[PDB]
DNA sequence: ATCGATGTATATATCTGACACGTGCCTGGAGACTAGGGAGTAATCCCCTTGGCGGTTAAAACGCGGGGGACAGCGCGTACGTGCGTTTAAGCGGTGCTAGAGCTGTCTACGACCAATTGAGCGGCCTCGGCACCGGGATTCTGAT
DNA sequence: ATCAGAATCCCGGTGCCGAGGCCGCTCAATTGGTCGTAGACAGCTCTAGCACCGCTTAAACGCACGTACGCGCTGTCCCCCGCGTTTTAACCGCCAAGGGGATTACTCCCTAGTCTCCAGGCACGTGTCAGATATATACATCGAT
């Protein structure tokens, strides 16, 4: 008596769920009434952000000829980009070693 | 449950050779419970200052626009309203 | 016999810490100083640890318990939360 | 006979990633530390738990050996000195070196 | 795409003019 | 209206010292300081009781809140200041 | 009459009334609040004492907040409790650093 | 009056020499001002554009004193004595 | 002939406890930051929002200096450089010194 | 500026266990419909901000001299990196035990929800005194001697 | 040591306005009672942390050495700080216009809620290949000459 579930993921053109996030935000317990097109919007926002850290982990993966990313490569992603470091400046990856710096001291 | 499914999706989207190590599967996993915490959070606390009791998209922009900086905001802001209007005009 | 504990973090341990922070060249006295600072880093984070299992009714320390801790103190962790 | 091994080393050590304390005697000064606060009696850890432990003091040190640096070179001299890390602690902050 | 590019300013951080 | 904190302070800043004035200013400091350290220990406690599952925000997890919030000798106090105003509550 | 119960100052029913309405949980337990106003309570006799004092000793009989500020910051917990807050019109603690002689 | 000075060099010469006597400092060098009128400024344009944000997400047009105090809380520094 | 005027100095400004910089140049400025993100439009204060701004902003920079001045002991001299304050304000940490 | 051996890069094979994909099952997400109230919107008021003028007045600006402070150089000494030989405890692996996490089942005491009642707290109004300011005098340092 | 000259401290006097007390109003706290359900509790089971043992070996420890580097001293040079004079413009006081914050009322669309259905996402299994690793070779190179 009814359509084909399209789920409302599909609907947005997005890969994030937004009905997992929908149900995230009210049992969550951030506000008493959660609007309908807000969970969109946060799904959206992390599809995006997760696909910035995946192309410049990927980037930066590329170079060592190695095809599969491992935490050193999000490692120098996050720190190589600025825009994306003041974000992240409180976390700390596990098992991230610390981006190449000798502080500028040398032999002639 | 994870988010584990999605965070595949997109890294084959844009990669289509690459994969992802499980240990940096868990990363991702972690990093996006966390930026969405934020965000929520902001947004509670924004709609509790103007007396609304409820979280309307603006809420999530204005949120946004408070903790992503510089450029990351003005991509995130488009992809949302490039989204949410998809979403009524379907 | 047996050492103190602290004293187990040797003089190779710190040194190689160190080195990864890019110090070239350290003095002597650091090896007493820095065993007491990662003391007085190691009895904040378990003074918080221990107490968010004591909430819980659990008597042992998971490590959701660590890094929910971390995140309390600020400094948050990221590979086991999830 | 191997003159200026310091940059080797630095080298070797920081395009590597492991753990740089051995693994047994910090999980014995976590469970002495945790004693004094469980009033007598005694807790278990996971396993998860004390790698967890190790890396959030792994990445708080060689923070503060790497802001302490910038003191040292900022002094005019090379050698790092615990005088250094304290002031490093006290410019933090109250929540940040403590 | 006219996505986000970044530069390496001498400056570490976002102080001025990006 | 207007909801504030100010006959409280005056109340016990009158409990504890005699003769003694505050000035409007400050009771306004004191009137946000108590709003901010509410908040506080309430958020603590929100994110505790969700950790385990919990949906009530028990006087157990303002007792872990206040434990894990004021550092030292100001926690060994208050701990024992809060229990001691609930067993007379339930004196009643 | 819920303060004169528990034997407080601060209204535990407007304590209880912005736990609910705050939305920080969705049940709120009976002793929350009684332990809230409590610790509040004491939080402000405690600063409110160390402030008594510190006006006091320059003879005034009206707390302006320079003394708020010298009494959070003299104290060794306080200062650790309200490290990043500014108090409006509050002078910094004399401190000097290089002695004269 | 007669001339404009520059809007930026809103922080005369003396008032952030009274700024540094006020931090304990002995002897200012004479580069201090062509850079911390920089530092002061970056500090103003963090916070005065959150609080902008918040103005601008209610319909209001008037920056209030809580939208200041609101902008730098969730910045890290909370100010007393305007909220509430 | 008074020398050592700093000292007086230091000891009454230290006492006070009142704004230092000017009222309106310090308005006019805050207003100048405000017109570039408002697209053209321009927006009002309240008169108690700008007074926050000052004390907000005093108190930042008397910290930012009171964090230098021990940087500038630390390497030897007296004098305030602004290589001090750079340096404060890149180990101040991300969210602490901007 | 050449030669050696020490390190670095690269090229090969080899093996392994972690990844990726496939299957099967199910609980959470979607579809449809309702009922009610939160919020959008329009109308109105009056507070609070803006703006401009005159008139003072501290404070800023400018210039000058001198001293004291930064900085470069050098010599002395010492403390730390390096190398070598010796020794220890970290680490693998393997085996056994059980305490305790974790899940399930029950039942009740607790807390939301609602209607009626009232006084504690808020707004305004006042009045007076604590504190700011000032002027004279008393003491106590402080640079000049 | 010796000094007057500032400088500080105190002290009686005025004054004013902001704190504190009082009054009246009203809406939010309290009381009583019912409903359902989250959580306390108890029981049961199966993982995972703990303990131990024994063998390997890479890592730690100690001790001698040498030489690079902290640090104290000096000398020159310069750039702030104090001080006097001039000049600006912030500040106070005033009024006048109006923009927009804030309030109230009306209506309706949106979202919580329930029921009912099924597939996207979970766990589990299993084959395979990326990557670690060992070994050989080619090549840069830094120290001695």
């Amino acid at each position: 008596a009814r359509a084909k579930a399209k789920s409302r993921s599909s609907r947005a053109g997005l890969q994030f769920p937004v009905g997992r996030v929908h149900r995230l935000l009210r049992k969550g317990n951030y506000a008493e009434r959660v609007g309908a097109g807000a969970p969109v919007y946060m799904a959206a926002v992390l599809e995006y952000l997760t696909a910035e850290i995946l192309e410049l982990a990927g980037n930066a993966a590329r170079d060592n000829k190695k095809t599969r990313i491992i935490p050193r490569h999000l490692q120098l992603a996050i720190r190589n980009d600025e825009e994306l470091n003041k974000l992240l400046g409180k976390v700390t990856i596990a098992q991230g070693g610390v981006l190449p710096n000798i502080q500028a001291v040398l032999l002639p | 449950e994870s988010y584990s499914v999605y965070v595949y999706k997109v890294l084959k989207q844009v990669h289509p050779d690459t994969g992802i190590s499980s240990k940096a599967m868990g990363i991702m996993n972690s990093f996006v419970n966390d930026i969405f915490e934020r965000i929520a959070g902001e947004a509670s606390r924004l709609a509790h200052y103007n007396k609304r009791s409820t979280i309307t998209s603006r809420e999530i922009q204005t949120a946004v626009r408070l903790l992503l900086p510089g450029e990351l905001a003005k991509h995130a802001v488009s992809e949302g309203t490039k989204a949410v209007t998809k979403y009524t005009s379907s | 016999v047996l050492r103190d504990n602290i004293q187990g973090i040797t003089k190779p341990a710190i040194r190689r810490l160190a080195r990864r922070g890019g110090v070239k060249r350290i003095s002597g006295l650091i090896y007493e100083e820095t065993r007491g600072v990662l003391k007085v880093f190691l009895e904040n984070v378990i003074r918080d640890a221990v107490t968010y299992t004591e909430h819980a009714k659990r008597k042992t320390v998971t490590a959701m318990d660590v890094v929910y801790a971390l995140k309390r103190q600020g400094r948050t962790l990221y590979g086991f939360g999830g | 006979r191997r003159r200026q091994g310091w940059l080797k080393e630095i080298r070797k050590l920081q395009k590597s990633t492991h753990l740089l304390i051995r693994k047994l005697p910090f999980s014995r000064l976590a469970r002495e530390i945790c004693v004094k606060f469980t009033r007598g009696v005694d807790f278990n850890w996971q396993a998860q738990a004390l790698l967890a432990l190790q890396e959030a003091a792994e990445a708080f040190l060689v923070h503060l050996f790497e802001d302490a640096y910038l003191l040292t070179l900022h002094a005019g001299r090379v050698t790092l000195f615990p005088k250094d890390v304290q002031l490093a602690r006290r410019i933090r902050g109250l929540e940040e070196g403590l | 795409k006219s996505r986000r590019i970044s530069r390496r300013p001498s400056d570490w951080w976002v102080v001025k003019s990006e």
